[PDB]
C-alpha cells in the first residue's frame, strides 16, 4: 500500500537537521524511508544529480500535486536577488515557492526553517528569512532546535502516518506533544535551582555534583523543547546533563539574546 | 572560447558544455560545469559553491567564549570540528592551557567524528556511485553469502539474510516509489560489480545507516548531543566524578562504560564491514586507480591534528602529521606555519567577494569577507544562470593557496604526508592495501585512492579512540580529574588586543580558524576550511584547484549522465556549507 | 525400606540413595533425593523446597492497593506475574473494572514476561543440559556455519563469527578459570550433539544472554523498570498523552515507537534463533521424547490467561485456554472454578507447616501458613540433613491438589489443554512440530516435550505482543486514552468485607492469589503458584506430584552425575521462591 | 591475565538481583563474565549441581582464600535454627560464614543483603537478617534497591576491576557515586513539585502531563539511589517517569514506612 510522498528541500543550511533525522533510534531512519514514507526528493541522499535529479523534482511535484508533504531544511536568503543560495541556476526561493505550491502541508525542520538560525543572527548578511515569512498560504509545522531531537523528528512523522493528521500545535506552530513545556519545567537539575545550588565556574565542586547551570548562562527557563525529558541520541544525554547550560536553540532569535554565559 | 596551460593541464572551454546543478550526495550546494571534446573527454572543469551564509561577518562583536557555538553551525556533517578549531583559536589568542583530560576528551570527540563521518560518506554519499542498487535484485543470496564470507569474519552473512535484504528491496521498488533510487544511473557501463557484490554492498548500506547512529553516543556523553555538541573555552564542561557524592550528576563510571561499549562496536563495524567493502570496490574498479589524480601527485597539504601532549601543537605531539608537498617532490615535506603571511593566502579574483586588490592573496589575519554577487558575462542572467563565466567570478568559495601553490587536502593528502614522513603505521597500511589490490603505490593518487584512504583513516581513528579512552582512564586511576582551566575565563583577564590560530584536520582536510580579539570582543574571525581548498576557483595566474584538476582529462561514457564526474567529486567528500561558511 | 503403589508407579526406597543439593540453574533453593535400583533406575524421587519467606503472613494488615508491590517480590524471575495476579484479586474482591488500555497493557506486560522468561530459561537455565559447551572447542567453524545456515535465516552465521566465538571460549578456558562451566557434566554419554551443534548452541547462549536485556525495555516503558515493574489497582499508572502539551511527561508517540521496535526484534530473535535451536535439540535427542512423562499423560491443569475482553475472565475472552484433565482422559477437558472448595486444596502432611488436621486439604480461602520446621527422623540431624524422611515432612512447599488429583502445570499442560479443547493454532503447531521430528503425538508428553512446548509458547507470546500493541494503537486512533479507573480507589468505597481471586498463567503454569479484605485491610492472602503444584510433596494418600512422577523410572548412566535428573527437573523450569513464597 | 575471583551466594531471595545484573547494557553481563571477573560460583547460572557444585565452592574458597570477592544476594534467616534456608542440608548462614571468612571483601546486593527487604517486613516470620549483622569482620559494600539498577551493579564491578579498590561509601556502606543523592534531588518532575503541580488521582490531566507524584505517595524525598539520573534498562525509564511514585525501595525498612500511597 503506497507511502506518503515527501519532498525534502534544502536552503541555506548546515545539514544538521538531515543528520539528526538519520540518528533516529525508533523507528530507525532506514525503516522510515523503506516502510513509512516515500522520500521522493532529497539532494543530500538521492542517487540522481543535475538534470536527472531535477526531472525527479518536477515529476514528483506534478504527479503528486496537492498530495505530498514538503519538508524544508534551511531557509531562503532574500539578499543579492536570492543568489546567496543557487539551485539549478536560479534563486532557491523560487524552488521553495514552487514546491510549497503543490504541498498539502509543510514541515519546517529546525531553527533554520522555523525562525532563521545562525545565518539570520546579527547582521544577517544574506537576509536569510524563515519559511513562514515567504509561504503564507499553507499549513506550516515548526519543529525547532539546532537541530531538533532525532526521535522527535521521527515521532512527528510516525504520528502523521499512524493518525493521518498533522500534530496539534501551539500558537507558534510547534507540535504541543514535544514543545508544550519548557526545558526548565522537566529538568532533572531543578532541585538544585530551587535550593540555590549553582555551578559558579567550570569544573568546580558544584559542577562535579551536577548542580544547576543557571549562573553559567542556562536558557532552559525560556526554552521549549523535549531535551530534558525525551533526551538526545536514544536517551543518552542532553546539553545540561553533560554540563553545558541550554543555549536556547529551539527559540526564535536565540543567537542574539546575549552571550550564552550571561543572564 | 579560450585555451591556456596550467599545472600540466590544457584548459580548453571550446566544445560542448555540461552542467550538473545540483550536485547531490554532498553536504550543501554545489554546481559543476565542464567542457568535453568530441572524444567525450573533459577539457575544462568549473567548481562553483552555490551558497553563502557569512559566519565571518556574524562573529564580529561577539564574546570569544561564545564563538565555538556559532561556528559549529558552519556544518552539521563535520559537526564539532569547527567548535574544536574555535576553542583552540581563542585559547591560542588569550594564552590558555587546558588540563590533560580536556585535551583527551577533545581528541575523543575528533576521532569519533572521523569514524562517523567517514562511515556515512562511504555508504550514504559515495556508495551509490559504485554499487548498482537495482542490480542487487538479480543476485543469488547464497553466492552473496559466499562472497561476503570470503571477504570478512563479519557475522551477518547468511543466505537467509541476503534473501531478506533482497526481498526488502524488491518490495520497496514493487510499488513504483523508488524514492532516493529514482532516475539513478543504474546499468551505466561503469558499474562493474557483479550482482552478488551489489547485494552485499546494499545490505551494508542499510547496516551502516543503522549503525552510524550509535557512534555519536560518544559525543552525547561528553558533549550533550549530536549533531552539534557543546564545548568551552578552557576545556570541556563535562565535569568528571568517579567516586564522590553526586557522581550521578557527572561523567561517572557508568557513563565511561557506555563510551567504551560504543568504541568497541565502532572499531568492529569499520574493520569488518567498511574496510572489506572498500577493498572489494577497489578489486572491481581498478581502472579508477588511474582516474582523478589531479593535484594528488603534485601538491598536498596537512596541518596535522590530535595533539597527544596537551597544549603542544608541535610535530612531536600531533598524532596525525602536518606538512606540505609541492611540485611532486614527496621527499620534501615542508613545515607549515599558519601565522606566516607568505604561506596561507586566499584570492577572490574568481569569487563573489570584494578585495582592495583582487590580484593578490590575503592571509586570514588580513582576511576580508565582503560579499559581491557579480557573475559577470554569464550565459543567461544574474538570476537565471545557464553557464557561469569561469574567466570572471564564478563561486561563493574563496581560493586558498599555500605559498602561491594550489593544494589538495583531505584523507589522501594526509596519507601521503604521513607516508613520506615515515610514519610506520601509515607506511604499513598503504603498502598492505595496495599489495592486496596488486596495484602500485601511485594507485593511491586517484579517485579510487581517495576512497581507500578514507576507509583506512576510519580504521586508524577507531584505534586512536581506544588509545585516548585508555589515556583518560589512566589519568582517572591517578586521581587526575580536571576538565577545565578557568583563570582566564573572565574578559578582564584577556589582553586588550591579541590573536590566535586554531587548526586541526577535519574529516575532509586541513581546517584553520584565525581570530583577533580586541576590547573583549571578536574583532576578526576568518575561516579557511578543507572544502574551501579542494573546491577552490582559479587564482590570478589561472591555477586550478583540486576538484577542477581531478576532473580534467576524464573520459565520460555517456555525456548526459555525470557518473564519472560524481565519482571523482564524491571521492573528495565535498562539504559546501563548510567551503563557504 | 518400604514400597507402595500410586498413580501407576511403584515407590520403592530400597537401594542407593542419591542427593542433589543444591539444584542449580533454577530460581531459588531446591534439594532432590532419589533411590536407584541395581539397574541404576530411579525407584523413588523426593522433591524438597529448601527456602521459605512467608509473604502470606507479611501481607496481613497491608492496604490492598499496596499488595501487588509486596507479592511481586515473590519472584524476580517471573517478575510482574504476581503483581498482575494481585491487582486482579483485589479488583475481583472490590468490584473494579479497568479501562481497555489498562487491560491491553497488562497483557503486553505478561506477554513480554513470557518471551523474556522462556528465552532465558532455554539458554541460561536448561541449555547446558543439552549443549556440551566444552565440546564446542572441537568444532569446525565452517561446518558450524553450514549447520546454522541449514536451520535458519538468522543473519549471524559466518564461519569467521563461529571461529571468533570458539576462539573466545578457548582463551577463556586457557586462563585456568572455567567459571560457570567448572566441574560440569561435559563428556557425559547423554550429550548427543556433534561439535558443530555445540558451537552453534554456545554462540546462541551468548547472543541470548545479550538480547534478553532488550525485551524487558517494554516493562520499563509501561512499568518504570525491570526487574519488578509498577502497577496499580484500577489499571496502570503509565498515563498516555499523544497530542497534547506535556506529552513529554507521559506515554507518547516516541515511547510507543520504542515499544514497537522492541517487539519486532523480540519476535525475530525467538523465531530465528530459539525456535530452530529447540527443534535441533529435538532432532539430536529423540529418546528424551520417551523419558520424564510423569503426570503429563494423566493429569494436567490450566487456569487460562490473557483476557482479550477487558474485565471478562470467561472462556470466550481468555486467549490462553483453561481446563483440567484427569485420569488420562484427554477427551474430557473439565472446567476449573477457583472459588469451589472441593477443587483446589493444599495439604501439609508432608510439608513444614501446621494445620489443625493435617489429613485434610484446605482451599486457599481457608488457607493457613503457620511454619513448622520438623524434618523428623532424617539421616543426620535437624541442622545437618544427610537424607530427608519422605515418609514424614520434607519440604517448605505445600501440596496442592485439584479435586484430590495431583496435577502438572506449565507449558506442556497448557499445550495439552489447548490441543484437546481443539484450538486450531495449537493443533497445527503441535502436529507440524512432531511431524518435523518424525515422532508420535505422545512424544510431546515427556521432558523433551516440555522444552518444545516452552519454545513454541515464546513464539506464540511474541505474536500476541504485536496483536496487543496493535489493539492499543487502535484505541489511541479512536481517541480512547484511559489507563486507570479510580471510581473505587478510596477505601470508603469498598465493601466492609469482600474476597476475590486473581488468576493467570505464569511462565511456569497456573497461578492464583486468594485475598480477603476486611475493614480496608488484607485479612487473608494465600498464594498457590505453578511450582507449588509441580514441585509438590506427597499427600495423605501418598500421591506424588509432577516432579517426583517425572523422575520415577528414569535411567541414570552415571549415578554420581545427575544429568538425567537435572534434565527432567529443568524441563519444568523450577521456580523455588515462587513455590514457597 | 587472570580475572578477579567472585563467589556469588544466595540466601532467602527472589533472584531480582541476579536478574538485574544480567540486564547490564555496558559492560554486557556476557563481557563481565568472560572478560572482567571470574564468576567461579553462582547457583543460578552454573553448570555443576549438587556435589559437583559444592566441590567448586570448597575448592575456590580454599585456593583463593583471602583473594576472592563474595557477592551476596538475599539474606540469612535466623529462625528455625537457620533452616528456613537450607544449603546442602545445612543452614544457609553456615555457608555465608564460611564464604565470608575467606573473602577479601563482600558486596551486599540489593535491599535483601543490605537491609532485609520483603521477607524482613513485619512480622519477619523467618527472622531474616542483613549480612552486616551476621558478618562483622569484613568490608561490606551495600548496593541497595529492589533490585539495584543493572548499570549501577556493573559500574561498581568495573570500578573494582579498573581501580583495584572498593568504592568510597557513605556512613551506611553505600557507594557515594550512586547513592550520595536523593531521587528527589535529581528528579525531572521537581519543577512540578516546586509549583504545587500534582497528580491527584490516577490518569488525571496532571498525570497526563507528567506532574509530580508526591500526593500519590512518592517516597523520592527520602530515598537515595540513581534512578532519576542513571535511569533503568539502558536509560529507558524509571518508576516516576512511568507514572508511579518511588516506593522508597533502596531504603532500610521501606516496606514498613506506611502505605506506598500515603505520606
Ligand atoms: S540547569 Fe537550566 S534548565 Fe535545569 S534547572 Fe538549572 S536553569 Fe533550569
Ligand atoms: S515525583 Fe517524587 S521524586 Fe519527583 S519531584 Fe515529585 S516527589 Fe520528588
Ligand atoms: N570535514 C569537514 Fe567540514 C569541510 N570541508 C570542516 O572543517
Ligand atoms: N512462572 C512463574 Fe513463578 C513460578 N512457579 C509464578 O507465578
Ligand atoms: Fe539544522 S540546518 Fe544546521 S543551522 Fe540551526 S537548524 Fe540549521
Ligand atoms: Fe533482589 S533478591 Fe528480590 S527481594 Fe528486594 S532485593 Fe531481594
Ligand atoms: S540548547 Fe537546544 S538541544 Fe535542547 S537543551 Fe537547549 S533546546
Ligand atoms: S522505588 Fe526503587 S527503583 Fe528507584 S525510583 Fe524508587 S529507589
Ligand atoms: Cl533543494
Ligand atoms: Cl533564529
Ligand atoms: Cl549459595
Ligand atoms: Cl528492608
Ligand atoms: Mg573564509
Ligand atoms: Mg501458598
Ligand atoms: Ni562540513
Ligand atoms: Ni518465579
Amino acid at each position: 500500500k503506497p507511502r506518503i510522498p515527501v519532498v525534502w528541500i534544502h536552503g541555506l543550511e548546515c545539514t544538521c537537521c538531515t543528520e539528526s533525522f538519520i540518528r533516529s533510534a525508533h523507528p530507525l531512519a532506514k525503516d522510515v524511508i523503506l516502510s513509512l514514507i516515500s522520500l521522493d526528493y532529497d539532494d543530500t541522499l538521492m542517487a540522481a544529480a543535475g538534470t536527472q535529479a531535477e526531472e525527479v523534482f518536477e515529476d514528483i511535484i506534478t504527479q503528486y500535486n496537492g498530495k505530498y508533504i514538503l519538508a524544508v531544511e534551511g531557509n531562503p536568503p532574500l539578499g543579492e536577488q536570492g543568489m546567496f543560495c543557487i539551485s539549478s541556476g536560479r534563486p532557491f526561493i523560487e524552488k521553495l515557492k514552487r514546491a510549497a505550491a503543490g504541498a498539502s502541508a509543510i514541515i519546517a525542520w529546525g531553527t533554520c526553517a522555523s525562525w532563521g538560525c545562525v545565518q539570520a543572527a546579527r547582521p544577517n548578511p544574506t537576509q536569510a528569512t524563515p519559511i513562514d515569512k515567504v509561504i503564507t498560504d499553507k499549513p506550516i509545522i515548526k519543529v525547532p532546535g539546532c537541530p531538533p531531537i532525532p526521535d522527535v523528528m521521527s515521532a512527528i512523522i510516525t504520528y502523521m502516518v499512524t493518525f493521518d493528521r498533522l500534530p496539534d500545535v501551539d500558537r507558534m506552530g510547534r507540535p504541543l506533544m514535544f514543545y508544550g513545556q519548557r526545558i526548565h519545567d522537566k529538568c532533572y537539575r531543578r532541585a538544585h535551582f530551587d535550593a540555590g545550588e549553582f555551578v559558579q565556574s567550570w569544573d568546580d565542586d558544584a559542577a562535579r555534583k551536577g548542580y544547576c547551570l543557571y549562573k553559567m548562562g542556562c536558557k532552559g527557563p525560556t526554552t521549549y523543547n523535549a531535551c530534558s525529558s525525551t533526551r538526545w541520541n536514544d536517551g543518552v544525554s542532553f546539553p545540561i546533563q553533560s554540563g553545558h547550560g541550554c543555549l536556547g536553540c529551539a527559540e526564535n532569535g536565540f543567537w542574539d539574546r546575549g552571550s550564552f554565559y550571561s543572564r | 572560447s579560450t585555451q591556456y596551460e596550467t599545472q600540466g593541464y590544457t584548459i580548453n572551454n571550446a566544445g560542448r558544455r555540461l552542467v550538473v546543478d545540483p550536485i547531490t550526495r554532498i553536504e550543501g550546494h554545489m554546481r559543476c560545469e565542464v567542457n568535453i571534446n568530441d572524444q567525450n573527454v573533459i577539457t575544462n572543469a568549473v567548481s562553483c559553491g552555490t551558497m553563502f551564509r557569512g559566519l565571518e561577518i556574524i562573529l564580529q562583536g561577539r564574546d570569544p567564549r561564545d564563538a565555538w557555538a556559532f561556528v559549529e553551525r558552519i556544518c552539521g556533517v563535520c559537526t564539532g570540528v569547527h567548535a574544536l578549531a574555535s576553542v583552540y583559536a581563542i585559547e591560542d589568542a588569550i594564552g590558555i592551557k587546558v588540563p590533560d583530560n580536556a585535551n583527551i576528551i577533545r581528541n575523543i570527540m575528533l576521532a569519533t567524528l572521523w569514524c562517523h563521518d567517514h562511515l556515512v560518506h562511504f555508504y550514504q554519499l559515495a556508495g551509490m556511485d559504485w554499487i548498482d542498487v537495482l542490480d542487487a535484485l538479480k543476485a543469488d543470496p547464497r553466492k552473496t553469502s559466499e562472497l561476503a564470507q570470503s571477504l570478512s569474519s563479519w557475522p551477518k552473512s547468511s543466505p537467509g539474510y541476503f534473501f531478506d535484504v533482497q526481498n526488502r528491496l524488491k518490495k520497496f521498488v514493487e510499488g513504483g516509489q523508488l524514492g532516493i533510487f529514482r532516475n539513478g544511473y543504474w546499468g551505466h557501463p561503469q558499474y562493474k560489480l557483479p550482482p552478488e557484490a551489489n547485494l552485499m554492498g546494499f545490505a551494508h548500506y542499510l547496516e551502516a545507516l543503522d549503525f552510524q547512529r550509535e557512534i555519536v553516543k560518544i559525543h552525547a556523553v561528553f558533549g550533550g548531543k549530536n549533531p552539534h555538541p557543546n564545548w568551552i573555552v578552557g576545556g570541556m564542561p563535562c565535569a568528571i566524578n568517579i567516586d564522590e557524592s553526586g557522581a550521578v550528576g557527572a561523567v561517572n563510571m557508568e557513563r565511561l562504560n557506555l563510551v567504551q561499549s560504543i568504541i568497541t562496536r565502532t572499531a568492529d563495524f569499520i574493520n569488518n564491514v567498511m574496510i572489506p567493502d572498500a577493498l572489494a570496490i577497489g578489486q572491481f574498479n581498478k581502472p579508477w586507480s588511474e582516474i582523478g589524480t589531479g593535484l594528488s601527485d603534485k601538491c598536498v597539504l596537512s596541518y596535522g591534528a590530535f595533539p597527544d601532549i596537551a597544549n603542544d601543537f608541535g610535530e612531536k605531539s600531533l598524532l596525525m602529521p602536518g606538512g606540505a608537498v609541492i611540485n611532486g617532490d614527496f621527499n620534501n615535506v615542508l613545515p607549515v606555519d599558519l601565522v606566516d603571511p607568505q604561506q596561507v593566502q586566499e584570492f577572490v579574483d574568481h569569487a563573489w567577494y570584494r578585495y582592495p586588490n583582487d590580484q593578490v592573496g590575503r592571509h586570514p589575519f588580513d582576511g576580508i569577507t565582503d560579499p559581491w554577487y557579480n557573475p559577470g558575462d554569464v550565459k543567461g542572467s544574474d538570476t537565471n544562470i545557464q553557464q557561469l563565466n569561469e574567466q570572471e567570478r564564478y563561486s561563493w568559495i574563496k581560493a586558498p593557496r599555500w605559498r602561491g601553490n594550489a593544494m589538495e587536502v583531505g584523507p589522501l593528502a594526509r596519507t601521503l604526508i604521513a607516508y613520506h614522513k615515515g610514519d610506520a603505521a601509515t607506511v604499513e597500511s598503504v603498502d598492505r592495501m595496495m599489495s592486496a589490490l596488486n596495484l602500485p603505490l601511485s594507485g593511491i593518487q586517484s579517485t579510487l585512492g581517495r576512497i581507500l584512504c578514507r576507509a583506512h583513516e576510519a580504521q586508524w581513528a577507531a584505534g586512536k579512540l581506544q588509545y585516548f579512552f585508555d589515556k583518560l582512564m589512566t589519568n582517572l586511576k591517578n586521581g587526575n580529574l580536571a576538565t577545565a582551566s578557568t583563570e582566564k575565563w573572565e574578559p578582564a583577564t584577556w589582553p586588550t588586543e591579541c590573536r590566535g590560530v586554531g587548526f586541526t584536520e577535519a574529516p575532509r582536510g586541513a581546517l584553520g580558524h584565525w581570530a583577533a580579539i580586541r576590547d573583549g570582543k571578536i574583532d576578526l574571525y576568518q575561516c579557511v576550511v578543507p572544502t574551501t581548498w579542494n573546491a577552490s576557483p582559479r587564482d590570478p595566474k589561472g591555477q586550478i584547484g583540486a576538484y577542477e584538476a581531478a576532473l580534467m582529462n576524464t573520459k565520460m561514457a555517456i555525456p548526459e549522465q555525470p557518473l564519472e564526474i560524481l565519482r571523482t567529486l564524491h571521492s573528495f567528500d565535498p562539504c559546501l556549507a563548510c567551503s563557504t561558511h
